[PDB]
């Protein structure tokens, strides 16, 4: 009785694909933000906003499709449909990289709409909304990355683009600007990804090789019972090969899955507080001591100052063509080059 | 004679893709193995048979 | 490339008519 | 090129190289047909 | 009339579909048919890859431009090839690649009458050809058989090499030429030091074996090696410390083959890729030192013909432009090739003296044939992209070409990395199964609970 | 009819994967002619 | 279960394949025609081939003014001759 | 029982607080070696000529570097692949000089790590576990045999060996990005695949068995005291655990099976990063990364750039810079 | 005294290596 009852109650049936509150926000914002990136890669152009072809009609693979930010000079618009730069018109819409913005914010509104599906169903199903709580990472790796991040540069066009090589060059494009691998922020997110890897790894191979005997099939995977009260495994052996080989060993159970939560979880949130930085060029770039020393003596070299000659090649080497606004002309004398390459 | 050769070899090809299918089929077949055999054995000989007449034929056109 | 094609489609086919043909005739698949 | 008799049979020599891949795939088929049992 | 009325499934085996080729450990009639239809596979590859090859072969290009692997496999045994490596007679190529391919046919109709229709064990058929993985006995026996083939194998080649045509020698005196072996190395000081080489630089372990003589000798002794030690297992049964050694099933004899063999993949990778006199650069390209060398000696060349004095050149570094010393003293080219001088080739070895790279002969003696050798191995050097476009990653797209180096060195890592996880898989499976617990530890007899804490 | 059954599915996947297969090696090639085969 | 019918029993029956024997068909040939006919590259915007440059031009026709960008790309497609 | 005896019993006891055994007997020494030689070298060491151009670079803390950009400095271009111990130098000055160091350190480490793998199944086998764990660590044995030996053989050089550092690592890094083009390479995609999926499925695995933990305490104690080590019962409800994550997509992506779950979570990132390895290992003997480098061309000729195209012009800013003394002829060809 | 900072965190690391090890609290069953 009433309307909104009524509509909570079939919002929330357990049906094949569970829709609930939440799923209003998610689903045509998910569904528009891959439909958004698929229409963009298949049909869409990058030649006016790039000088660049990024779809399949235009001959693209799928490593080198995209859907490209737009062009500096839209700034921070947010490029709407009816806005004032396309004025409603579709075509001009896509050739002004109005689908990048499309994709971005309801990609956005999608992953609020997903983490608040996460909180839906653990309500309903009656566990802890721990799931929602880890996808605040990939959250703060969205928001830091593709909003946060332009947003402190010039314009969107200084975004990652969606797309495969796209993305790659996003990568050596932060290396030869920011020397972002030398930010401790972005250590800390490798060690949190590569570390989740190895937990991951270990925790899997552990498991399945400290099984209990629990059938006479040679294929172990079959004695397995969903409702059984019993550990399929023994955790006072894997906590004594583990004691013997390695020094140490998890002996909590449940200490060991909530760290296979923090891990990664807390990797991520570090790497996108660096990225944070980065929007404002507050880059680990140099070590002042260093070039100190280099500067005045030129027979000091470390792996730091290769880098940096390293990136100076790249800034020099790509900005041209990858600030094409910038109008760059690089007569080949000025361009950094070593002996004979 | 090219086109006795071209023949022969086309015999031996047919022939062959016909071992392929049928051989496996008659094999793990329940009805008509005394016969299956017998035709296995046949198409054995002939595809010998044609391998030979090939590689022999081959020295009149090559 | 059109033998290409149509020789590849009959020694592509080869094999699940194998399979057909024994499924069919209740063979000791 | 193949000697020029044999010329005729070049579309079936530039297929014949992938047949034991397929034998990989026909693993599958049948195993399919019986269940993966 | 029921779908679980064979052996053929999982509740009657205790393998699911996955690991279904376990189900044949203890069928030995099938896993014949497994083993011979393999093999057809195999020698099919051969033929089938071998015509293709030779369909695609423009014969008057060189074979390493046109993603060649097994002419270059054919032709460095003698086949259709003279001097330099030209193709003479494409017809030898035509012949192993048929014959070869004729062959995959019995052995497939063997493999298949074998897997689902001859006997599914062979023990109550015939004693010979049954067996017990257990038996100690029969096992060496069996392996007794397959050295002898082996045996003969190598000795094949030595026939090939001195009675049949001789083999394509890249060192041949006044070019690479096809030559009959009349005098292989028997002494054994020779062969077995090859074995006692250092893998490293300069070294190379057997890799370094730089000439027919070597080669043919040394399959002398292989044969006779392999012959022998074949008889000696017929006749013998293992030892008690060998008993006691080794985990004595299918299983573990299979781990001890994924061993051998990814041992012998990787020795492979480092063949191909180091060695130029069994894999001729004629046929399958420079090596990645051979044609870095090659760019040292186009520029001395080059700069030398300008007017340059290239022995007292200093570069940049202080180090000389063109040519500098190695370690140990010897004359070698300048740039980073200063990496390679342990290179070694027939265009090169003529500028060699006793101190290395010889000055005056590089001043006088350097002939046409050398710079067009050098400049050919210099623009093909085995670098290249997946997708073939040829030369240094930022290379511009224009010339297709991978080396075959390449696509073997690569391809062989690969095979030797994941047959040597292969072999722990099934080394360590064996161990488990040998001592009964590669299904899981028994709740009621949990070994760890029966010993004392750690601390 | 809705019945579910009456074709077998390991023929469904086999003419699937095929298709599949058939539609992959077509872009395959696609990358070697016209448009991004850099000819 | 969930309530709807299992997906093996339909793309297993006879009545789904035929209708999507139609209906799978009619929409590739569908995007087939929308690529052939050229429509889609005046839906999106896309250069044909022979519109990334006028003749002897060579620079890129990138958008420098963010509120007339619309005029500004018309104006780049009509120096196409 | 006579002292052999004896002391087999010891190498092999389960009873020792760290497990010994054959594969150990090996291991110990040489990871022993390596360590002490890495800090000393790490702490202490002079600079070092690594691209055999007599422009020594330093790697030590004492000589001008911090954590970040401290090394311990690949082995001489100049030596290439030879073998290089100590008694092969005149003395440890010129040892030094020429990154000895760094040989002895990467050779002992390779060793014993292969040691530590065999171990790993050495003390499964005397515990009666089933043997696998030793396979899940193979990959990262594999990934740092790809770089301490595999590309220095395929590059003729340990002087192209990853050196031992954190800003050397990226050196490493950006040096073979440019010569080939490793992110465009599906192997080390995979790669990354295998490690961003590891991640996730390591968060995901962790929160859902956190989330559906049974509760055993009261609020102002830790959640973790409701499991006792040794406990029989599994300590979570892994029907609902899989009730949540069924329908946060649908039924059928869910494992239900934790033998099968657990199986997946060690195969993802094993097998992604087997393949890095093998990314690695082949780029060693330079079959690389796609090259789309024009690729996309218009109807008159002109080139139509791609992002694979800006790809290449950083890899050109890399390449060109690196090395600056070292080419004088004009390929890079290892 | 950079370097003396370094190597002082580096040797405290190493020390907790050995008392995680050796003076863990150690696990028991129930
Ligand atoms: C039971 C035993 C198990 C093993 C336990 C014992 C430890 C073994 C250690 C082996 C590793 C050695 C490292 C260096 C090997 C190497 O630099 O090998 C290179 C050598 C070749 O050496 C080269 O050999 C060349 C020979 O060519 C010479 O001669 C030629 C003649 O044609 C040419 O003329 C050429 O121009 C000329 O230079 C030269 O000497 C070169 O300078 C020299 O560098 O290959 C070879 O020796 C072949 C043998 C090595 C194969 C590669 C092994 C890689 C291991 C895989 C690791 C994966 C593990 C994963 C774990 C998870
Ligand atoms: C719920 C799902 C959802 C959400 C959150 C969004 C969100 C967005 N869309 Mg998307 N979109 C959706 C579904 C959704 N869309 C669907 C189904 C379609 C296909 C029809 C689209 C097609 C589409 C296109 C083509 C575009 C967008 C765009 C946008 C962005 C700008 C939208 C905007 O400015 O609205 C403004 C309007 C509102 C917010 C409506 C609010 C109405 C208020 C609340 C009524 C208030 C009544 C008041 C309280 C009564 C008081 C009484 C008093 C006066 C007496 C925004 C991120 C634009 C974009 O992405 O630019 C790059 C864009 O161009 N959308
Ligand atoms: C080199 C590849 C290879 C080979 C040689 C074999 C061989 C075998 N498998 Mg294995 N298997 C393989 C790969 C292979 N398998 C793969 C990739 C998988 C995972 C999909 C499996 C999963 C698997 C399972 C689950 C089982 C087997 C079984 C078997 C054995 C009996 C098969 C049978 O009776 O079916 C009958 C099949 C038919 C009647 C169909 C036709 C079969 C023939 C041989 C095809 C011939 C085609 C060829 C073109 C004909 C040429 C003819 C011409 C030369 C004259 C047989 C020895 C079974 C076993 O162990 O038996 C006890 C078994 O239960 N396999
Ligand atoms: C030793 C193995 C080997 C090697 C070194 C080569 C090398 C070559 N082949 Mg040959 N070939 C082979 C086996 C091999 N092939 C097999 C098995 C077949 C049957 C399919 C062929 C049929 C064939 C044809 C028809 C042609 C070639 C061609 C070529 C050349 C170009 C290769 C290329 O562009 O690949 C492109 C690269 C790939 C396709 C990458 C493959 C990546 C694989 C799948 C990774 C697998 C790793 C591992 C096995 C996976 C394990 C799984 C794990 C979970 C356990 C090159 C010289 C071409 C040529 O130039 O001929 C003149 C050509 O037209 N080959
Ligand atoms: C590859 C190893 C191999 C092994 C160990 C066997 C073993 C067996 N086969 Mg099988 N078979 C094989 C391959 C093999 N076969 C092949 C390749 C084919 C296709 C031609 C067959 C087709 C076949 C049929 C139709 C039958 C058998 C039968 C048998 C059983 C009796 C054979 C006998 O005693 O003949 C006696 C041996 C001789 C008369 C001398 C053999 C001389 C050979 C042919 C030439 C040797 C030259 C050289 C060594 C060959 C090298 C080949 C290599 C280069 C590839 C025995 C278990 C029988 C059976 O199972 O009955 C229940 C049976 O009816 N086999
Ligand atoms: C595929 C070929 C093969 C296989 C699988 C076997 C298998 C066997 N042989 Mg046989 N053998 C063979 C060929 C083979 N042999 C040949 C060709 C000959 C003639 C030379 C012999 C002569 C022979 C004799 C005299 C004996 C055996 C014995 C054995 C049994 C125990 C062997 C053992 O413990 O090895 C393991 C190896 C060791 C325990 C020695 C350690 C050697 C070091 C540690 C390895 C160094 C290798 C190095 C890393 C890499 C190579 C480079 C190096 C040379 C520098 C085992 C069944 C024994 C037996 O039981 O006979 C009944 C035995 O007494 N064999
Ligand atoms: C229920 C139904 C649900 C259906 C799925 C809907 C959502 C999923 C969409 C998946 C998109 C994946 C990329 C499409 C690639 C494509 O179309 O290539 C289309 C291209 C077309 O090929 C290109 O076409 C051009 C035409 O002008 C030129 O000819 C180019 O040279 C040529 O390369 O094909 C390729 O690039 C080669 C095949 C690559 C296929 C992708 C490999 C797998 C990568 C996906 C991994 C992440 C996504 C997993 C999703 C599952
Ligand atoms: C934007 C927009 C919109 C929307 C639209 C949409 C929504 C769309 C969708 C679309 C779609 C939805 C599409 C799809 C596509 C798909 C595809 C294109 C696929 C492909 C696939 C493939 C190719 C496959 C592959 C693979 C894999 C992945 C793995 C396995 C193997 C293989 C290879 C098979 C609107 C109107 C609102 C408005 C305007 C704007
Ligand atoms: C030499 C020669 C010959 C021979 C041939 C042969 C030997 C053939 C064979 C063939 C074969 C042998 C074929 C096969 C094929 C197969 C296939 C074609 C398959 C496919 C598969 C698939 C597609 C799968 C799918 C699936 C399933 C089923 C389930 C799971 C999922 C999936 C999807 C994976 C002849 C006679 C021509 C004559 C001339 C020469
Ligand atoms: C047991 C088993 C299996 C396997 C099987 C196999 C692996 C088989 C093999 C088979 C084989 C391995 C077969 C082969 C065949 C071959 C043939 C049939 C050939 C023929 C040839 C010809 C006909 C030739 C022709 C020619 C000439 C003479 C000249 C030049 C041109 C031409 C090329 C045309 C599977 C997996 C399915 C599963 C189930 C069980
Ligand atoms: C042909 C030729 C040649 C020659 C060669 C030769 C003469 C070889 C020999 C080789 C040999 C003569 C080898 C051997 C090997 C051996 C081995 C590889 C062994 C192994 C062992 C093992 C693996 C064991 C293990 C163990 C232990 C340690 C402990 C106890 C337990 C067991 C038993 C597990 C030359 C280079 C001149 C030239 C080229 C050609
Ligand atoms: C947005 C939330 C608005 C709730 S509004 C609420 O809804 C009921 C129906 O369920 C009515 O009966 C009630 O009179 C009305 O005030
Ligand atoms: O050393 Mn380290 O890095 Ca492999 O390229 Mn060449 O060399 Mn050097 O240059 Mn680029
Ligand atoms: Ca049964
Ligand atoms: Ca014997
Ligand atoms: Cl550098
Ligand atoms: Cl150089
Ligand atoms: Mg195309």
């Amino acid at each position: 009785r009433g309307w909104f009852d009524i509509l909570d109650d079939w919002l929330k049936r357990d049906r094949f694909v569970f829709v609930g509150w939440s799923g209003i926000l998610l689903f045509p914002c998910a569904y528009l933000a891959l439909g958004g990136w698929l229409t963009g890669t298949t049909f869409v152009t990058s030649w006016y906003t790039h000088g660049l072809a990024s779809s399949y009609l235009e001959g693209c693979n799928f490593l080198t499709v995209a859907v490209s930010t737009p062009a500096n000079s839209m700034g921070h618009s947010l490029l709407l449909l009816w806005g004032p730069e396309a004025q409603g018109d579709f075509t001009r819409w896509c050739q002004l990289g109005g689908l990048w913005t499309f994709i971005a914010l309801h990609g956005a509104f999608g992953l609020i709409g997903f983490m608040l599906r996460q909180f839906e169903i653990a309500r309903l199903v009656g566990v802890r909304p721990y799931n929602a709580i880890a996808f605040s990472a990939p959250i703060a790796v969205f928001v830091s990355v593709f909003l946060i991040y332009p947003l402190g540069q010039s314009s969107w066009f200084f975004a990652p683009s969606f797309g495969v090589a796209a993305i790659f060059r996003f990568l050596l494009f932060f290396q030869g600007f920011h020397n972002w691998t030398l930010n401790p922020f972005h250590m800390m997110g490798v060690a949190g990804v590569l570390g989740g890897a190895l937990l991951c790894a270990i925790h899997g191979a552990t498991v399945e090789n400290t099984l209990f005997q629990d059938g006479e099939g040679a294929s172990t995977f079959r004695a397995f019972n969903p409702t059984q009260a019993e550990e399929t495994y023994s955790m006072v052996t894997a906590n004594r090969f583990w004691s013997q080989i390695f020094g140490i060993a998890f002996s909590n159970k449940r200490w060991l899955h909530f760290f296979m939560l923090f891990v990664p979880v807390t990797g991520l949130w570090m790497s996108a507080i660096g990225v944070v930085g980065l929007a404002l060029n507050l880059r680990s770039y140099d070590f002042i001591s260093q070039e100190i020393r280099a500067a005045e003596d030129p027979e000091f070299e470390t792996f730091y100052t290769k880098n940096l000659l390293l990136n100076e090649g790249i800034r020099a080497w790509m900005a041209p063509q990858d600030q094409p606004h910038e109008n760059f002309v690089f007569p080949e004398e000025v361009l950094p080059r070593g002996n004979a390459l | 004679m090219t086109i006795l050769f071209q023949l022969a070899l086309a015999a031996l090809v047919i022939l062959s893709f016909v071992m392929v299918i049928g051989v496996p089929v008659a094999y793990a077949s329940p009805q008509d193995w005394d016969r299956s055999k017998q035709l296995i054995f046949l198409g054995s000989g002939l595809w010998i048979a044609l391998v030979l007449v090939v590689g022999v034929l081959n020295f009149f056109v090559v | 490339v059109i033998a290409q094609l149509t020789m590849i489609a009959m020694i592509g086919i080869a094999g699940p008519m194998i399979i057909f043909l024994l499924a069919v005739r209740r063979g000791n698949l | 090129k193949l000697p020029e008799a044999y010329a005729i049979f070049d579309p079936l020599v530039d297929v014949l190289p992938v047949i034991p891949v397929l034998f990989l795939a026909l693993a599958f088929v049948w195993q399919a047909a019986v269940g993966f049992r | 009339n029921s779908i679980f009325a064979t052996n053929r499934d999982q509740e009657s085996s205790g393998f699911a579909w996955w690991a279904g080729n376990a189900r044949l450990i203890n069928l030995s009639g099938k896993l014949l048919g497994a083993h011979v239809a393999h093999a057809g596979l195999i020698v099919f590859w051969a033929g089938a890859m071998t015509l293709f090859e030779l369909a695609h072969f423009i014969p008057e290009k060189p074979m390493y431009e046109q993603g060649l692997i097994l002419i270059p496999h054919i032709a460095t045994l003698g086949w259709g090839v003279g001097p330099g490596g030209e193709v003479v007679d494409t017809f030898p190529f035509f012949v192993v690649g048929v014959v070869h391919l004729i062959s995959s046919a019995v052995l497939g109709f063997g493999g298949v009458y074998h897997a689902i229709r001859g006997p599914e064990t062979l023990e109550e058929y015939s004693s010979f050809f049954g067996y017990d993985w257990k038996d100690k006995n029969k096992m060496t026996t069996i392996l007794g058989f397959h050295l002898i083939v082996l045996g003969i194998g190598a000795l094949l080649l030595v026939a090939k090499a001195m009675f049949f045509g001789g083999l394509y020698d890249t060192w041949a005196p006044g070019g690479g030429d096809v030559r009959v072996i009349t005098n292989p190395t028997l002494d054994p000081r020779v062969i077995f030091g090859y074995l006692l080489k250092s893998p490293f630089g300069g070294e190379g372990w057997i890799v370094s074996v730089n000439n027919l003589e070597d080669v043919v000798g040394g399959h002398i002794w292989i044969g006779l090696i392999c012959i022998a030690g074949g008889i000696w297992h017929i006749l013998t049964t293992p030892f008690g410390w060998a008993r006691r050694a080794f985990i004595w099933s299918g299983e573990a004899y299979l781990s001890y083959s994924l061993g051998a063999l990814s041992m012998m993949g990787f020795i492979a990778t480092c063949f191909v890729w180091f060695n130029n006199t069994v894999y001729p650069s004629e046929f399958y390209g420079p090596t990645g030192p051979e044609a870095s060398q090659a760019q040292a000696m186009t520029f001395l060349i080059r700069d030398q013909k300008l007017g340059a004095n290239v022995g007292s050149a200093q570069g940049p570094t202080g180090l000389g432009k063109y040519l500098m010393r190695s370690p140990t003293g010897e004359i070698i080219f300048g740039g980073e090739t200063m990496r390679f001088w342990d290179f070694r080739g027939p265009w090169l070895e003529p500028l060699r003296g006793p101190n290395g790279l010889d000055l005056n002969k590089i001043k006088n003696d350097i002939q046409p044939w050398q710079e067009r050798r050098a400049a050919e191995y210099m623009t093909h050097a085995p670098l290249g992209s997946l997708n073939s476009v040829g030369g240094v990653a930022t290379e511009i797209n224009s010339v297709n070409f991978v080396s075959p180096r390449s696509w073997l060195a690569t391809s062989h890592f690969v095979l030797a990395f994941f047959f040597l996880v292969g072999h722990l898989w099934h080394a360590g499976r064996a161990r488990a199964a040998a001592a009964g617990f590669e299904k899981g530890i028994d709740r009621e007899s949990e070994p760890v609970l029966s010993m004392p804490s750690l601390d | 009819m809705s019945e579910g059954g009456r074709i077998p599915l390991w023929i469904v996947a086999t003419v699937a994967g095929m298709g599949v297969i058939v539609i992959v090696g077509l872009f395959f090639y696609g990358a070697y002619a016209g448009l991004g085969s850099s000819l | 279960t969930t309530g709807e019918r299992p997906f093996s029993d339909i793309i297993t029956s006879v009545r789904y394949w035929v209708i999507h024997s139609i209906t799978i068909p009619a929409l590739f040939i569908a995007g087939w025609l929308f690529v052939s006919t050229g429509l889609a590259y005046d839906v999106f915007g896309t250069p044909r081939p022979d519109s990334y440059y006028a003749q002897e031009q060579r620079s890129i026709p990138l958008v420098t003014d963010r509120f007339e960008a619309k005029q500004q790309v018309e104006t780049f497609l009509e120096q196409l001759k | 029982a006579n002292l052999w005896e004896r002391f087999c019993n010891w190498v092999t006891s389960t009873d020792n607080r760290l497990y010994v055994g054959w594969f150990g007997v090996i291991m110990i020494p040489t990871l022993l070696a390596a360590t002490i030689c890495f800090v000393i070298a790490f702490i202490a060491a002079p600079p070092v000529d690594i691209d055999g151009i007599r422009e020594p670079v330093s790697g030590s803390l004492l000589y001008g570097n911090n954590i970040i950009t401290g090394a311990v400095v690949p082995s001489s271009n100049a030596i290439g692949l030879h073998f290089y111990p100590i008694w092969e130098a005149a003395s440890l000055d010129e040892w030094l000089y020429n990154g000895g160091p760094y040989q002895l350190i990467i050779f002992h480490f390779l060793l014993g790590a292969s040691c530590y793998m065999g171990r790993q199944w050495e003390l499964s086998y005397r515990l009666g576990m089933r043997p696998w764990i030793c396979v899940a660590y193979s990959a990262p044995l594999a990934s740092a045999f790809a770089v301490f030996l595999i590309y220095p053989i395929g590059q003729g050089s340990f002087s192209d060996g990853m050196p031992l550092g954190i800003s050397g690592t990226f050196n490493f890094m950006i040096v073979f990005q440019a010569e080939h083009n490793i992110l465009m390479h599906p192997f080390h995609q995979l790669g990354v695949a295998g490690v961003f999926g590891g991640a996730l499925f390591c968060a995901m695995h962790g929160s859902l068995v956190t989330s559906s933990l049974i509760r055993e305490t009261t609020e102002t104690e830790s959640a973790n005291y409701g499991y006792k080590f040794g406990q029989e019962e599994e300590t979570y409800n892994i029907v609902a655990a899989h009730g949540y994550f069924g329908r946060l997509i649908f039924q059928y992506a869910s494992f239900n099976n934790s033998r099968s779950l657990h199986f997946f979570l060690a195969a993802w990132p094993v097998v992604g990063v087997w393949f890095a390895a093998l990314g690695i290992s082949t780029m060693a003997f330079n079959l690389n990364g796609f090259n789309f480098n024009h690729s996309v061309i218009d109807a008159k000729g002109n080139v139509i750039n791609t992002w694979a195209d800006i790809i290449n012009r950083a890899n050109l800013g890399m390449e060109v810079m690196h090395e600056r003394n070292a080419h004088n002829f004009p390929l890079d060809l290892a | 005294m950079e370097t003396i900072t370094y190597v002082f965190i580096f040797a405290c690391i190493i020390a907790l290596f050995f008392f995680a090890i050796f003076f863990r609290e150690p696990p028991r069953i129930t």
